[PDB]
Order: C-alpha cells, then structure tokens, then sequence
C-alpha cells in the first residue's frame, strides 16, 4: 500500500535545476532485472512511466545469492535537494526507560515505499532503464513513494509515521511506542491479554493508513533490553598474544561502551598505547600498567551486571569516586545500589589543574547527561569535604555552583594539597626571581636575588620566556627553607601557581607543585618588569 | 498585510540545536505553546523545514513564561532591524532621574509575519530521554525576542503613544525589543501616577521595575589609603598604577619605585618621601575623574568582563577597545551563578539605557556549568551575547575595592 496521508512539500535548493546525470549503458542481464524490477514497482504504485518531456535523470544499476536488487544512485539529487529537520536528536539511553510488563515489537515492512512522495517533486526522480547496447530509447519512470536513498526520505518517514500515530497515542497515552527507521516497539503496563488486546487495535489502525505488519531479550542499540533490566550486550574482550593498534582501538571502544553499566572500568593505560602515529596493522607490546589494567578490566566483566530502569517517584543519586591519574568513576542509582546506569569522566580540561576543579567539572558533565536522561539533576555524594570546597570555591577566581550534594567517605578523598600564603611570610627569605630567554638562540637564563645577598644564575637550552620564569620559580623553591617569599615578574607563572595546581602535563610544573607540598608557608607575588621595582631589576641584570 | 522580512545577502536561517530542558520546563513549555498555537500564533510544522532556534522557560511572578533565543536570528537579520528600520536611542534617557522598564511584548502578537519569513523561527520543544519525536513550531506573529519585531511594530508603537508623549513632553519613552523605557525627571511619587496612565494607553491597544540612572556613578580604581608602607603594600601599589597607567593618561610611579630600591624583605616598612605622598595624591584625582579620550563609537560591539571578587561581590567594565573603558562598576549580593546572572542582566540593562546596545559578556565560568543554569535565574526578555574566559588573575585585583 501507499498511505493516504497528505505528503511533505519538497523543493531544490535556491538556485538549483533538478538532476541530468547520464546513464552509464548496462549488461543485458542487468536491464532485464531492472525491467523485472520496475515491473512489479510499477504495479504496486510505487513508480510510474512517463513521457520524454521531463529532462531529469538519475542513474540506476543493479546487483545481486541470486536475485537482484535495483540501487538508484541519489548523489546528484541529494546533492540538489533542500536540508530537512534532523530525524533525531539523540537515542533514548536504556537507564531513562521505564519498567514495562508487557513488550511487543513490530516491524514495517515496505517502509519507505508505503509513503507517498510531494507529487510536485517526483519530476525529479526520473530515471531510465537503457536499451541493450544503448541503441533505443529506454524506459523511463519516477517515484511517487519515498525512495530509499534519497535523503529526504529518513525524514519524511518518520514525520509520517508520527502524524500516523499520533491519535492512537492520544487515545492510548499508558502505551508507549518507540519509532526508529522500520521498527515500531510498543510498551504497556496492562496484562499480557488485555495488552495483546491493544497490539491489535494498533495493527488495525496502521492498516487503516497502510502500513502493514517478541521475544524477552531485545538486542538494541548495543543494549539488551529485558523488561524489568538492561545490560550491555555481550562484552567479550579478545584473548590474544599480540595487539596491534586495530586490536587495541577495539577493546578500548568495547570497553568504554561497557562502562555505562560495568563500574570502575579504567582504559588509561590501553590509551596510552594508541598514542603515536603507528599503522593499524603494527602490533604493540602492551606495557606492565596497561597489562595491569586489562586485568581488572577482565575481572570486572567476570559475572554479568545488569541495570534497572528509571521510577520517575524517586530522586536520582550521583556517587563519584576518583580512580587517580585524572581518571573519575561515578555511578547513577535510585534505591542504593541499584544501578541505573554508571560511567567515567577522565578529560583534561586544561594544561594545570587540581582535584577540585576536576571533581567540579565530572559534576558537571553528570548533571548534564541527567537532565538530558531523565529531565532532572541528581543529589550528589562527592569524596570531598563541604570545607575543603567553600575553601576552594570563594578563593577562586571562576565563578561555580555543584547542586545539592553531600559528603561521602569514599577515599581517596579530594584535598587541596598546599595552599599559599595570603600576605608575605616576615623573618622567610624573600626571593626575586626571573628569567629570560633570548628567542632566536632559545637560550635561557633563570635566576634570582636574595634579600640575604644569595644569588645564582643557571642556564637553560631549548627553552622559552615561559619555561625560564618557571625554572626561576622551582629554584628558588629548592634553595630555600620551609618559609619563602618569591617575587616574579611572571603572570603566566604566578597565574599557574595561583591555580593551586595538583596536576599538570609539565613535568616542571609537576617539580614546582611538588616543592609547594613539602613547603609550609610560601608567600608568591608579582612585580611589573622594567619599571625598576628594587630585587626585580637585579635579577633582570643577572639576566 | 505583512511587512516583508529578508535575511542578509547569501546567509542561510538558524540552525542552531536545542540545549537539554528539565522535566518542569519541557511540561510549561508544552502548556505555553498548547494554547499558542489554538489562538494561532504559532502553527506545527514538519520536516520541511531544517531551521532551528533554541527555547527555554522562565519565571521572571508565580508563572512559567517562554523565552526563545534568538541571537542567531537577529544576526542574520541585522541589515533589516539596524539600518532599514531602526529605532533611534535617545540620548536623554541616561540623564532622566526615573526610568521604568515595560514589557510589551505581548503587543507583537496582533501583527502577522511576512508568510515567507515565518521558517526560520522555527523551533523544537524536546523530549526527555529523546524518548518521543521533538515538537516543532513555527511563529505565525510577530515573535517576542525576535529584533525584527520592534522594528516592524515600531509605526504602529509611536501611534500609540503619540497622545502620551504630546501631553507629556519631558518624558522619554524609548523601545528597545520587548520593553519600552520611561524616563521623567518627576519625583517618584509623580512618576509612577505617570507610568500608570501610560499602562492605560496601552491597555487600549491589548498591552498589559524602577531604575535611577542618575545615581549610576563610576567605581574609580582605589588606592589604598595607609599609615605604614611595606615593600610588598608599595610593589603591589606600582603594579596597580603601571596598569592603571594603561587607560589614564597621565599616572607618574618612578617616584615611588625608588621607594624600593635594593632587595629588600617584602615585609620591611619602608619610610614613605613625601615626593611619593605627592604622587599617591596627583594620581587619586586622575583615578576619581572619567577617562580622557574615550568615546562611544556606535558602529563598534560592546564588550563587558565581568572579575568574580569573592564575598557576593563582582567589578565590570564595558568598553570597545580594551582599557578604554566607557563604564566601570561593581555589583554586590549566596550562588554565583546566580549572582552572576544578576550581574549580566543589571550591565545588560544599564547598557541599554545608555547606548541603546547589549554588550557581548566574557564570563568568568565554566561554558557548560552557565548553560546548565543560567535559565534557573534569568528574568528579562533578551539574551545578550557571551563567550567564556579564564580572567587574568592580576586584572582581578586591579579592579579590587
Ligand atoms: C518500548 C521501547 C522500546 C525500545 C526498544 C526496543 C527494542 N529492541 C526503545 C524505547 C525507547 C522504547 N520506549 C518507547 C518510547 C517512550 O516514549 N517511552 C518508553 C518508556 N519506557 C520504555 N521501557 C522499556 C522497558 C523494557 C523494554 C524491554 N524489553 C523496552 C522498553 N521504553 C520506551
């Protein structure tokens, strides 16, 4: 059938003639097919022949296991069709769903062909079945259903389907149905009769518009739906003596699917390893730490995990727990500890950063997936201490909000690791430092000046203004007792180190931060350079 | 009969995604635009159409009301609301002693929309969990948040209050989206009897806050005021005045830098010369007083930054050309989201007021943490222009109080 549902007006692009593309001469066997093919297309309405007038054309071939399939080739069309409104935004995930009784799904058969196509449009569907040896004219046809591969034709569906069904969603609000492509899943709370009661009203109401027409397990998305759980479908990790990039890209793909459900799986280390510009087919030796972690990702997956589905009754509960090296672990449930879903946060959102910006930015990213998932923000138990973060949060320069949360003893917990002293350390040495690099040798020279007359110049290679000014800072935190004043010139310096940094991709950073942590108090200020500001100028001519 | 709206040579409509709603929002907006579109002023529409601007709900009051964002409209209708059609922005509306802000947007809705505009405001009430298809919408009327739409009605608006502003002839009314500004000089009292006559105009025509722009005063950069010096209070102050010598012409600090001289421990007092006592005072009348040689250029954006200073309170400037600042505040008091939100929709109206322009804000937050939340706070009508910053830590404490 063809739906009588009023069709979608379709235009070019501005500006744009519809396609003229030529058709490539065919095999006979293949024009036969394609005549057997249109034949029977044309029968059921889905196509019709028409005369020479219509100047536009698409090519078609064919291809065939022993029957034939008819393949029109839309680039040129597509290419001149108007964009259409995206057919969907996202996929639902398995943790938003609601338990269901009673599942059936249905699929539709001839699905693009059962919708007509905007009769003003199916001008430029146009194609032609060739003479053998191209010598006559050939037979032309065009669409007056959607036909598949044209890009329109996702979008079409779906709005059509949806027009379809939206009366008997209405007078059926408790049913919920599912339109993806194809398939129609129907879910209801009722009694397996009395459900399959209401199947049928539906199947009665798609064939009143055309549309013609299982089993516990549904293998979905990457899911498998049951309908009081969900998992993801079967993980199984390859048990291979070599790796090679292909191999290793895989898992880490399997297994980053795998941790919606399965808590605490950790990758970083089998990242590490695709980092390089090695070929897929090379193979890696995985290292003693990535070989670790495949372990615990093995035991992990052991026995099945399952997640429940969502009571929109009940608040939702984030935990978070750290897993070290920037690696965040957090798990959604409403009764505890029933999963609803988990996941991982382990970006890098910066060069420098420390636990509690960290902490706040996993925050964010589950807040968001929770307001896309299931329309509200989770309560959240987080490994810090409520002082450690109004510490944190009113010192701090950006402005932040976490929503309601509470202190959970899951160590490790999230510190600060050292802070800095507000106003200058009296009877500390005070230190003015810098450094300086000359930008076409890349040499450099970092130093400093003592308010006890101690001096010293150290010299860099490979380096720039940024590294010097930080290299003149770790000196001065190495030669100086547990209480120190310094004084750079630096803001790129001072606004690390200000950061409270715990963390960094800079191995010097990563010398500085550990100085400031055995330090008890350190007092760091900043002067402008060349404004001749006492020490500064000293340590600007020692340099 | 509709006023045709072109969009500027060769650009294309909005296509701009939905950001995630709450369950309570998506339910209020389902509501709102239920009931818009039985009275007609939005219709359904379908795949057609590819064109997207996103929508929110806020509460200004006890009721959910719609706000649709569209900046990327306006953008792309800049030619047609600017300069084929623009309202004039009266220069006395700063210097007025009373200013109420009105909403009339609900007057946008009497008009109909160029039927072949009518496209590109289309937009989407999403789904949670993506679990049903989004419901899409476009405006039939004049659409609030839409700058073509002052610019449309504006005939129609001074028809309006051509009896009101006869009568009352040192009154500034000035229209700016969906709000008109009323400026009289009268005492409070007198004011508002005046604002409320002008609600009775309106209301003839289907058409149902106090500010004191005089009392808008400068935040000048502060010196501190002191009975010793420490080297760390003096090198602390040479900094302050060597960027401060970057917008006022004319700020002196070799004087005090001889002050410091060897390398001296930062906690030493060091005397002050009264040279130095000198310049501290010949700068703090340079700070007190507006900058020299800064103008407002009407063909250029305004920018905003915005320093979180700690305590519930926050420094602003607005300027064109960075350090010539037309206008420097503070703003004071919880959330800082939300204190925050205040803030851009306090510079945001003071810039209104002042330039008849909303200034672009870089925000001192994380992108995602303000998308979350700003909605939760927000009360006006329009949505200025933002981009996200790290604020240099030295600016912080350079606009300090
Ligand atoms: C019905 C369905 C099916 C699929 C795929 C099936 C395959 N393959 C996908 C979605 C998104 C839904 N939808 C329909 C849309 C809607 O609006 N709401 C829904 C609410 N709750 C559920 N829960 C649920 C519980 C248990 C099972 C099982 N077994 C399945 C589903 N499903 C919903």
């Amino acid at each position: 059938p063809i739906s009588p549902i009023e069709t979608v007006p379709v235009k070019l692009k501005p500006g744009m003639d519809g396609p003229k593309v030529k058709q490539w001469p065919l095999t006979e066997e293949k024009i036969k097919a394609l005549v057997e093919i249109c034949t029977e297309m044309e029968k059921e309405g889905k196509i019709s022949k028409i005369g020479p007038e219509n100047p536009y054309n698409t090519p078609v071939f064919a291809i065939k296991s022993t029957k034939w399939r008819k393949l029109v080739d839309f680039r040129e069309l597509n290419k001149r069709t108007q964009d259409f409104w995206e057919v969907q935004l996202g996929i639902p995930h398995p943790a938003g769903l609601k338990k269901k009784k009673s599942v059936t799904v249905l699929d539709v058969g001839d699905a693009y062909f059962s919708v007509p196509l905007d009769e003003d449009f199916r001008k430029y569907t146009a194609f032609t079945i060739p003479s053998i040896n191209n010598e006559t004219p050939g037979i032309r046809y065009q669409y007056n259903v959607l036909p598949q591969g044209w890009k329109g034709s996702p979008a079409i569906f779906q709005s059509s389907m949806t027009k379809i069904l939206e009366p008997f969603r209405k007078q059926n609000p408790d049913i919920v149905i599912y339109q993806y492509m194809d398939d129609l899943y129907v879910g209801s709370d009722l009694e397996i009769g009395q459900h399959r009661t209401k199947i049928e009203e539906l199947r009665q109401h798609l064939l009143r518009w055309g549309l013609t027409t299982k089993e516990p397990p549904f293998l979905w998305m990457g899911y498998e739906l049951h309908p009081d759980k969900w998992t993801v479908q079967p993980i199984v990790l390859p048990e291979k003596d070599s790796w090679t990039v292909n191999d290793i890209q895989k898992l880490v793909g399997k297994l980053n699917w795998a941790s919606q459900i399965y808590p605490g799986i950790k990758v970083r280390q089998l990242c590490k390893l695709l980092r390089g510009t090695k070929a897929l087919t090379e193979v890696i030796p995985l290292t003693e730490e990535a070989e670790l972690e495949l372990a615990e990702n093995r035991e992990i997956l052991k026995e099945p995990v399952h997640g429940v589905y969502y009571d929109p009754s009940k608040d939702l509960i984030a935990e978070i727990q750290k897993q070290g090296q920037g690696q965040w672990t957090y798990q959604i449930y409403q009764e505890p500890f029933k999963n609803l879903k988990t996941g991982k946060y382990a970006r890098m959102r910066g060069a420098h950063t420390n636990d509690v910006k960290q902490l706040t930015e996993a925050v964010q990213k589950i807040t968001t997936e929770s307001i896309v998932i299931w329309g509200k923000t989770p309560k959240f138990k987080l490994p810090i201490q409520k002082e450690t973060w109004e510490t944190w949060w009113t010192e701090y320069w950006q402005a932040t909000w976490i929503p309601e949360w509470e202190f959970v003893n899951t160590p490790p917990l999230v510190k600060l690791w050292y802070q800095l002293e507000k106003e200058p350390i009296v009877g500390a040495e005070t230190f003015y430092v810098d450094g300086a690099a000359n930008r076409e040798t890349k040499l450099g020279k970092a130093g400093y000046v003592t308010n006890r007359g101690r001096q010293k110049v150290v010299t860099l290679t490979d380096t720039t203004n940024q590294k010097t000014e930080l290299q003149a800072i770790y000196l001065a935190l190495q030669d100086s007792g547990l209480e120190v004043n310094i004084v750079t010139d630096s803001q790129y310096a001072l606004g690390i180190i200000q950061a409270q940094p715990d963390q960094s991709e800079s191995e010097l950073v990563n010398q500085i931060i550990e100085q400031l942590i055995k330090k008890e108090k350190v007092y760091l200020a900043w002067v402008p350079a060349h404004k001749g500001i006492g020490g500064n100028e000293q340590v600007d001519k020692l340099v | 009969e509709t006023v045709p709206v072109k969009l500027k040579p060769g650009m294309d409509g909005p296509k701009v995604k939905q950001w995630p709603l709450t369950e309570e929002k998506i339910k209020a907006l389902v509501e709102i635009c239920t009931e818009m579109e039985k009275e007609g002023k939005i219709s359904k529409i379908g795949p057609e159409n590819p064109y997207n601007t996103p929508v929110f709900a806020i509460k200004k009051s006890t009721k959910w009301r719609k706000l649709v964002d569209f900046r990327e409209l306006n953008k792309r209708t800049q030619d047609f609301w600017e300069v084929q059609l623009g309202i004039p922005h009266p220069a006395g509306l700063k210097k007025k002693k009373s200013v109420t802000v009105l909403d009339v947007g609900d007057a946008y809705f009497s008009v109909p929309l160029d039927e072949d505009f009518r496209k590109y405001t289309a937009f989407t009430i999403p789904s949670i969990n993506n679990e049903t298809p989004g419901i899409r919408y476009q405006y039939n009327v004049l659409p609030q948040g839409w700058k073509g739409s002052p610019a449309i009605f504006q005939s129609s608006m001074t028809k309006i209050l051509e009896p009101f502003r006869k009568q009352n002839p040192d009154i500034v009314i000035y229209q700016y989206m969906d709000d008109l500004y009323v400026g009289s000089d009268l005492e409070i009292g007198q004011h508002r009897t005046k604002i409320e006559e002008l609600r009775q105009h309106l209301l003839r025509w289907g058409l149902t806050y106090e500010l004191h722009p005089d009392k808008w005063t400068v935040q000048p950069i502060v010196l501190p005021e002191k009975d010793s010096w420490t080297v760390n209070d003096i090198q602390k102050l040479v900094g302050k005045l060597n960027w401060a010598s970057q917008i006022y012409p004319g700020i002196k600090v070799r004087q005090l830098c001889k002050l410091l001289r060897g390398t001296k421990a930062l906690t030493e007092v060091i005397p002050l010369t009264e040279e130095a006592e000198l310049e501290l005072a010949e700068n703090r009348e340079i700070l007190k007083e507006p900058v020299h040689g800064v103008y407002y250029d009407p063909s250029k954006d305004l920018i905003a930054e915005i320093q979180k200073q700690g305590q519930g309170q926050w420094t602003y400037q607005i300027y064109q050309e960075p350090f010539k600042n037309l206008k420097t505040g503070k703003y004071a008091r919880t959330n800082d989201v939300k204190q925050l939100t205040e803030a851009v929709q306090k510079i945001t109206t003071e810039s209104i007021v002042i330039w008849g322009k909303t200034p672009k804000f870089k925000l001192p937050i994380q992108k995602e943490t303000w998308e979350t939340w700003w909605t939760e706070y927000w009360q006006a009508t329009w949505i200025p222009e933002w981009e996200f910053v790290n604020t240099p830590p030295l600016v912080k404490l350079w606009y300090q109080l």
